[PDB]
């Protein structure tokens, strides 16, 4: 492709933070505070400063990182993965069928 | 030397100050002290620390 990352003069950084996306990141005790961006972050909310568990669409503190959310290349990456899985499933079915047929014939 | 070095009158070597105000935030702790340097004395910050 001959595409030279990265041309764009760089930012110099955010300082105040939360720059990255779907880092996910966790709180205190807490755990699971959602990747900057997403609806949960937009809404001013209360009760998350000092308490664990999930009070958002995504949660439990058990599963992370960097949640594959919305649609990026990753969604295509996630979508691509899904497609691959579907293809694999289809292949299995076919195989099974064939086998059965053979058996029958033999009998 | 036997003069113009140490004082003869009573005086602590190291004082201890207590927080005049302290706020325990969910992710931060702030405390303010009223560091008082008695007259005829000189304090060298380097000798100060937070216990």
């Amino acid at each position: 492709e001959g595409r030279i990352y990265v041309p764009y003069v760089t930012a110099r950084l955010p300082k105040w933070s939360g720059s990255v996306q779907d880092k996910t990141g966790s709180n205190m005790l807490g755990g699971v505070v959602l990747p900057p961006n997403s609806q949960a972050h937009r809404t001013e909310t209360v009760g998350t400063e000092a308490t664990r568990d999930n009070l958002h669409a995504e949660g439990a503190r058990r599963p992370e990182d960097q949640t594959p959310y919305m649609i990026l290349v990753e969604d295509s990456l996630g979508g691509l993965k899904r497609r691959m899985d579907l293809l694999e499933e289809s292949n299995q079915q076919l195989l099974a069928t064939l086998n059965r047929l053979r058996t029958g014939l033999a009998a | 030397p036997t003069h113009d070095v140490t004082t003869e009158r009573s005086q602590r070597l190291q004082l201890r100050f207590v927080p005049v105000d302290r706020e325990d935030t969910q992710y931060s702790y702030k405390t303010r002290f009223q560091l008082a340097v008695g007259d005829n004395r000189v304090l060298d910050m380097a000798s100060t620390y937070f216990d």
